[PDB]
């Protein structure tokens, strides 16, 4: 069908709250070849984000329950196989039709940010040498997404908040580095703050929220 | 009261309760059943609370009431629902315990809900017949399905007070809608509780404003838990000075010195001391590591101490008294010579044991007596060999045998005052064992009272959940279902 | 696989959330020929009921935005239906050419009978014209005879009787537009369930009285 019909479903979707078929569609509208306007960007990583979050949430509560003293392990492995198929989706999604297919320094660095989620995501099931290659391929997403935006965006820009709150979670919960989380969680914060006045009623609400964000992980993490 | 007062004053910002009102409120002893409204200004709010007759005031308002009154202009619609984010934010302003998730124990104290709708202007028609004013707050606080920032927004309020309030009453509005209001009111608020089923009457509500307002004018969050266990540390400190209060009246209407025997004393200090005890297990609550009890314990100790060298003392008196009441004049009489002659012995003997007999029949000597009375006749003990000695009527095999008799009556009063005193330490050591069974035994029993009352409420606040539960499954909604699901199971842990 | 272990995975696939999952490994054990125990028929409930309780909001989102009436709503529509019903098909296979009547005790009937009864309804929703009609049919017949079943077998305060007496009424009123039918049938269901409470041990009266409440709030919607 017409990309302009895929965008529309997609809404309807989300409004049903049906997010595997919201990312079919958004799927179908990314591959018309098309780049995304900051809308469409939006329903992209809402509907994938939904998607892998019921299997991430599925897959702890079975390993957990897998430690906790046949059927886990193979459930399990199930719930994680599926969850691999959405990451390669999305980072096929990434490669071929969205990373640096652009200009703009907010689209940019959306795009690399998301394929530093989706390898993180990777990450959180993989196991020795393949999790080291996968982590690997996930910092370097960061901080390329990183790099850009300290050249590209002010301190505020909830984009880069968002790029820089996910990447202080991968140095904790994923490459073991709780010292170099807190620092660029609270180095994001302060310099976030520093300039809080004026930040325009644009992405106000956006960075604001990010910003506790930003917060309660460094009290979880302290 | 012959008219309102200001309880609360706002002024620059700055809340702060008046002293005015508090000191009001320290008088009035009686169960009180709190009704507060809350609303737009201009709603005919004030208007509406003489028929009965931003953010902080609204919980406040929550934290105080049995029954929380919103009032507002029109219809429930998105314009309405959005001046609800009221209600939302309590999560922000509101903490249940000290000790995303607290506010799934909202409902176990928060007052029951009642929207009146003023100047309403629906009919309620509907197939059939129309809807009831309380089916129509059913109808509108139905959720929406979807994802979207729109359906989040739309739903949260809705889902705030659906949650957070265990009832909910609707009212439309004109004087038979009043009058029924107001019938309402009479007839369903009830009477405010704190955990534990504490009533809430004049001093209790004082001492809940001041912890509350106290806590938002330091920069903290109100906390239930909090202004319980500081409303306990007043009354249990009460609860004590009561108690010792009772026991120290209890004794002194029935202790009567020196008492006839240890026994006695102790035996009214026991009786005392339980009532004191079940005084202060009455009066008091959420006691934690049971230290009140533990300083009443020591209380009583002490007064059960002074008791007893009272006693002591009454009894040394006495005895030492009926001494030289008693002994005295033989001494004299010895000293005088009146048994330095023949057949003196015989006759001191006599008088002698005639004297112990009659201190012996002496009433109410006390604990002392045989102390007092052995240590006397041994510092004595060479009289009577005087007497003997001196006696020509007595052969010297009849001497010998008097001395003998003399050493084994000496041994036997040693060990009537040796008993005495064994006597009495393990009469001492079984009323402190017995004491601290008798704490035990009430404290045991409160626990147990405390934990069936806990249960009960717990049970309500199950009864609660299940029932919003199944509301939301059969509305059709899976997601906010299954979150309901999700509190239950953290109650269950707690029961 | 074994038996067993599907019920396992039902069970783990709950505590994950994963509906559609679990629904597939009741499948598999109701497959297997044995009859299912009470914890298993919850089980078995649960999943599917999880499974469309997500469709149906979603149905009715997209409706509500469609407006009933006034190009690519319709589409999104019609393929949610048709996944609700597929869902509904499998649900009424697996009771009509296995769990019914393969049971012995009156409790597991009138709980497939009445399952059988839901899930029409659920059909039914999303069903016009004379579809819906003859679905409407095939919905109260199944009720009914799980209604003869339990007036039958189980006393007032049964949580499975009252649970289809309270989705029976519901029926009456939201699909068979009968709101005095609909009524009458919960008064009594509740009045008999009452004069019958005096003598009903927690050992069920938790159940029942959740079940009583959602007969109250029903009727009190409904007037």
């Amino acid at each position: 069908m017409e990309r302009a019909s895929l965008i529309q479903k997609a809404k309807l979707a989300e409004q049903a709250e049906r997010y595997e078929d919201m990312a079919a569609f958004m799927k179908g509208a990314v591959e018309k070849g098309e780049e995304l306007s900051c809308e469409e960007r939006n329903l992209l990583s809402v509907a994938y984000k939904n998607v892998v979050g019921g299997q991430r949430a599925a897959w702890r509560v079975l390993s957990s329950i897998e430690q906790k003293s046949p059927e886990v392990r193979e459930y399990r492995e199930k719930v994680e196989t599926e969850l691999q198929g959405v990451c390669d989706t999305v980072l096929g999604l990434l490669d071929s039709h969205l990373i640096k297919e652009a200009g703009d320094a907010e689209s940019r660095v959306f795009y690399l940010k998301m394929k530093g989620d989706y390898y993180r995501y990777l990450a959180e099931v993989a196991t020795g040498d393949d999790k080291k290659r996968i982590i690997d391929s996930a910092r370097s997403a960061y901080q390329e997404a990183m790099d850009i935006s300290k050249k590209e965006m002010p301190p505020t820009n909830p984009i880069r908040l968002g790029l820089a709150l996910n990447f202080s979670v991968f140095h904790y919960e994923i490459a073991n580095s709780p010292e170099e989380a807190i620092s660029l969680a609270k180095t994001t914060f302060d310099e976030a703050m520093a300039d809080l006045h004026t930040l325009s009623e644009d992405s106000y609400k956006d960075s604001t929220l990010i910003m506790q964000l930003l917060r309660d992980n460094l009290t979880l993490w302290t | 009261m012959t008219g309102p007062m200001c309880l609360i004053e706002n002024t620059n910002g700055r809340l702060m309760a008046n002293p005015e009102a508090l000191k009001i409120l320290s008088a009035i002893t009686q169960p009180m059943v709190v009704v507060a409204i809350v609303g737009l200004y201009r709603t005919g709010k004030s208007y509406l609370m003489n028929k009965l007759a931003d953010s902080w005031i609204f919980a406040l308002a929550v934290l105080l009431s049995s029954t929380f009154v919103y009032n507002s202009i029109g219809t429930i619609n998105q314009q309405a629902m959005d001046q609800l984010y009221y209600v939302t934010e309590l999560t922000h302003r509101i903490r249940s315990k000290s000790s995303v998730e607290d506010s799934a124990d909202f409902v176990s104290f928060f007052p029951d809900f009642v929207w009146t709708l003023r100047d309403f202007s629906l009919d309620l028609e509907a197939d059939g017949q129309p809807l009831t004013p309380d089916e129509y707050l059913t109808y509108s606080l139905k959720l929406k399905k979807g994802t979207s920032q729109k359906d989040e927004t739309f739903n949260l309020p809705r889902l705030c007070i659906r949650k957070f309030f265990p009832k909910k009453k609707c009212f439309v509005f004109f004087v038979q809608q009043v009058a029924d209001f107001c019938s309402y009111i009479f007839s369903n608020s009830k009477t405010k509780t704190l955990s534990g089923g504490i009533q809430v009457n004049g001093p209790r509500l004082e001492s809940l404003v001041l912890t509350y307002v106290n806590a938002i004018s330091s920069g903290d969050l109100p906390c239930m838990e909090n202004a319980v266990l500081a409303l306990a540390q007043i009354e249990n400190s009460a609860a004590v000075q009561k108690a010792i209060a009772h026991y120290e009246q209890q004794m002194g209407q029935k202790v009567q010195l020196p008492t006839e025997t240890l026994q006695e004393l102790l035996d009214l200090h026991r009786d005392s001391e339980r009532e004191a005890i079940e005084v202060f297990i009455r009066s008091s609550f959420k006691d934690v590591d049971h230290l009140f009890q533990k300083e009443l314990a020591a209380q009583l100790e002490k007064k059960r101490d002074d008791f007893c060298k009272q006693n002591q003392e009454a009894s040394s008196d006495r005895c030492s008294a009926l001494l030289q009441v008693i002994f005295s004049p033989l001494e004299e009489e010895v000293k005088a010579g009146i048994y330095s002659k023949p057949g003196g012995y015989r006759l001191f003997v006599q008088k002698l044991q005639d004297l112990k007999k009659k201190y012996y029949e002496e009433p109410r000597k006390g604990i002392q007596a045989e102390e007092i009375l052995q240590t006397y006749l041994k510092s004595k003990e060479s009289m009577t060999d005087a007497i003997l000695q001196t006696d020509q009527t007595l052969t010297e095999k009849e001497k010998e045998i008097e001395v003998e008799r003399v050493k084994a009556e000496s041994a036997q009063a040693s060990a009537k005052m040796l008993q005495e005193m064994q006597r009495k330490n393990e009469q001492m050591m079984e009323q402190k064992e017995r004491s601290y069974q008798e704490h035990l035994k009430q404290l045991t029993e409160k626990m147990e009272n405390d934990r069936v009352q806990l249960l009960k409420e717990q049970e309500r606040t199950l009864a609660l959940k299940l029932q919003e539960q199944e509301q939301l499954l059969k509305e059709g909604f899976q997601k906010e279902s299954r979150i309901m699901k999700n509190e239950i199971q953290d109650l269950q842990t707690k029961m």
